């Protein structure tokens, strides 16, 4: 199909692989600092979630350096991810005025 | 199937260090970690630290002098921890144990029974306990297995290869110039017996050794 | 790092009663908290898992309770099997720890010693060695005292015993007590008798044996 | 109009199981909660579970044995509460409440007296109380009803079906041999008695009876 749809399934797809991905690597990254909290493969997920949609409740969050370098390569393809789906949106209402005038 | 694998035990002497082995078998994910704690005896269970296998990465407990260095073999589904210059202090049983990177430890393995010692290994000496020619016998009777002059600890006794477990209590190793000693007593019905045979089986995994001693009537 | 405490240290509670072991962390771990039961020289096995998880394998009468920093783990109608340490064990923050621990005891009803007395086996004499082992099995309270004779006098030395901790088949204690002396000895005496006192009976329980 | 129906009592033999019920009338939502609490003699209130009828799911009290088990009918808008295997632990009062999902119960019901003994159910007899023909009267008279050999708990006690509760005492039931006995106290002007009739109203949930008792002048 057109670009900005293969483009848009190409971000979730790849938006899903960073969140599995961060997961894991934060509790890698986090385990062995104490009073760290993202600890297990379960709540990381969660974690990745609300980091990469930026709600960031504060429940928890990454205390190490490798930890944050994970979390913001999380926020910066969440944002990517979904702006992607508005600019295909966007893409998809302009050519139907188009048509809609001629 | 015992899903972890550890060698009973291991005598160190003093200032040398050991290299301790848990075996995993079963469901094995890259997202395992392998844990140690060690308990030293009459006390509690500590946590050492913990490594995952598809990593490499080893944490230990910063708040105790650090003995521990962990690695783990892909290959072999081997995870290992170096100990080093040891003390009577590091003496104590050592469990390895299988955590989902969910929290807690599903499975552990049988433990490690370490000890730190200038004594030489020894390997016991089982002696049989018949009841005495004039004992008189209600509906049941005791026997027994006298296991002396062994060290290290520890040392495993079965009735039967382990088919006789009802009516058995295994006592306590005594320390008496640097050997142990121990005995185990079973009771079974006193009609039963020696028509159905009885033996205890004792292994002593320091010295690799696993003897059997029928217990026959006295003359 | 965060603290687990157990207390009381032990428990004593008759048979067929609920019981509830307290675990309290030093802060909130909302219900990352796990038990283990541990038999002696058994390792130890998961019960709970996030405070009230059940566990395939283990028994209905276990359950556990709580959040924040108080927890309970409690069993339904306690029986011999139970009597074991007890652990807690937090994930909720690295690096993960254990609480001290609490034991189980149950209070059954009083019960007499059985004694044993077992004579030399002759594969020992023939390495120049004599140990009479004495078993005092199944009593209850633990409290007992053994007394070995020899011709009708008192022996003392060369004697070590070993008490087992509570049984988790029948909620009884049981003592070995073993009288080594040297073949030399042994063949210079005749009868050996070993003696059980124990609260259950004014009169000691004696066993002997002559070595003719 | 009662918003909540529960049945007055339960007679339980230990070891068997019981169903109680909460009928709702009133506002119905989808988002209301039904709960159940138990209150023992002398004691406090306890939680015990909740049940959204709308979806049927059901949360319990963790931190007690759980002895309960809910399910809800929405064509009867009925909740239930079943209740096994139990001991003297678990009798008491159990009331069921609605919560509109904003964590307050608005209302409640009047509760179920369950009773678990062994003990068969025995209605109650009640008698007379008039004055002697030598006690002076003032300008009030007291006259009243015994109510006595009824098992289990418990009775309501009314005079002239509710009409008269200005100077009325019940007393609390005593137990006698797998029975109880209680009185209750009623006073009226002297002058009104006996011109205007005074009746007592005993209603037995249990042995579904209810009684009325004419309280006439001695010969
Ligand atoms: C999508 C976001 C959903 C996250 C749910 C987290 C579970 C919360 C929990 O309280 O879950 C409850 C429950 C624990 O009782 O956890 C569970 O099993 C829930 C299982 C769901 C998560 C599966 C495990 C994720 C592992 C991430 C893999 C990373 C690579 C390795």
């Amino acid at each position: 199909s057109a670009l900005h749809w293969r483009a848009a399934g190409a971000a979730t797809v790849l938006l899903v692989i960073v969140l599995l991905a961060g997961s894991y690597l934060a509790v890698l990254a986090e385990r062995g600092a104490p009073g760290a909290q993202l600890i297990t493969y379960p709540r990381a997920l969660w974690w990745s979630v609300e980091t990469a949609t930026t709600v960031g409740y504060g429940d928890l969050y990454p205390v190490t350096l490798w930890g944050r370098l994970v979390a913001v390569v999380v926020m910066v393809a969440g944002i990517t991810s979904f702006g992607l789906v508005t600019a295909a949106l966007a893409t998809w209402f302009v050519g139907r005025a188009q048509e809609r005038r001629g | 199937q015992v899903q972890l694998q550890q060698p009973g035990a291991e005598l160190v002497k003093p200032g040398a260090s050991v290299k301790l082995s848990c075996k995993a078998s079963g469901y094995t994910f890259t997202s395992d970690w392998i844990h140690w704690v060690k308990q030293r005896p009459g006390h509690g269970l500590e946590w050492i630290g913990e490594i995952i296998p598809s990593y490499g990465r080893a944490n230990y407990n910063e708040k105790i002098q650090k003995k521990a260095t962990l690695t783990a073999d892909k290959s072999s589904s081997t995870a290992f921890m170096q100990l080093s210059s040891l003390t009577s202090e590091d003496s104590a049983v050592y469990y390895c144990a299988r955590e989902r990177g969910d929290g807690y430890f599903a499975v552990w393995g049988a433990g490690t029974t370490v000890t730190v010692s200038s004594a030489k290994t020894t390997p016991p000496s089982v002696y049989p306990l018949a009841p005495g020619s004039a004992a008189q016998t209600n509906s049941m009777v005791t026997l027994g297995c006298l296991v002396k002059g062994y060290f290290p600890e520890p040392v495993t006794v079965t009735w039967n290869s382990g088919s006789l477990s009802s009516g058995v209590h295994t006592f306590p190793a005594v320390l008496q110039s640097d050997l142990y000693t121990l005995s185990s007593s079973v009771t079974v019905p006193s009609s039963s017996w020696p028509s159905e045979t009885v033996t205890c089986n004792v292994a002593h995994p320091a010295s690799s050794t696993k003897v059997d001693k029928k217990i026959v009537p006295r003359d | 790092d965060i603290l687990l405490t157990q207390s009381p240290a032990i428990l004593s509670v008759s048979p067929g009663e609920r019981v509830s072991f307290s675990c309290r962390a030093s802060q909130s771990i909302g219900t990352d908290i796990h038990w283990y039961q541990q038999r002696t020289n058994g390792s130890p096995r998961l019960l709970i898992k996030y405070a009230s998880e059940s566990i395939s394998g283990i028994p209905s009468r276990f359950s556990g309770s709580g959040s924040g920093t108080d927890f309970t783990l409690s069993i339904n109608s306690v029986e011999s099997e139970d009597i074991a340490n007890y652990y807690c064990q937090q994930s909720n923050r690295w690096p993960f720890t254990f609480g001290s621990g609490t034991k189980l005891e149950i209070k059954r009803a009083d019960a007499a010693p059985t004694v044993s007395i077992f004579p030399p086996s002759s594969e020992q004499l023939t390495s120049g060695g004599a140990s009479v082992v004495c078993f005092l099995n199944n009593f209850y309270p633990k409290d007992i005292n053994v007394k070995w004779k020899i011709d009708g006098s008192e022996r003392q030395n060369g004697v070590l015993n070993s008490w087992t901790d509570q049984d988790s088949k029948d909620s009884t204690y049981s003592m070995s007590s073993t009288l080594t002396l040297t073949k030399d000895e042994y063949e210079r005496h005749n009868s050996y008798t070993c003696e059980a006192t124990h609260k259950t009976s004014t009169s000691p329980i004696v066993k002997s044996f002559n070595r003719n």
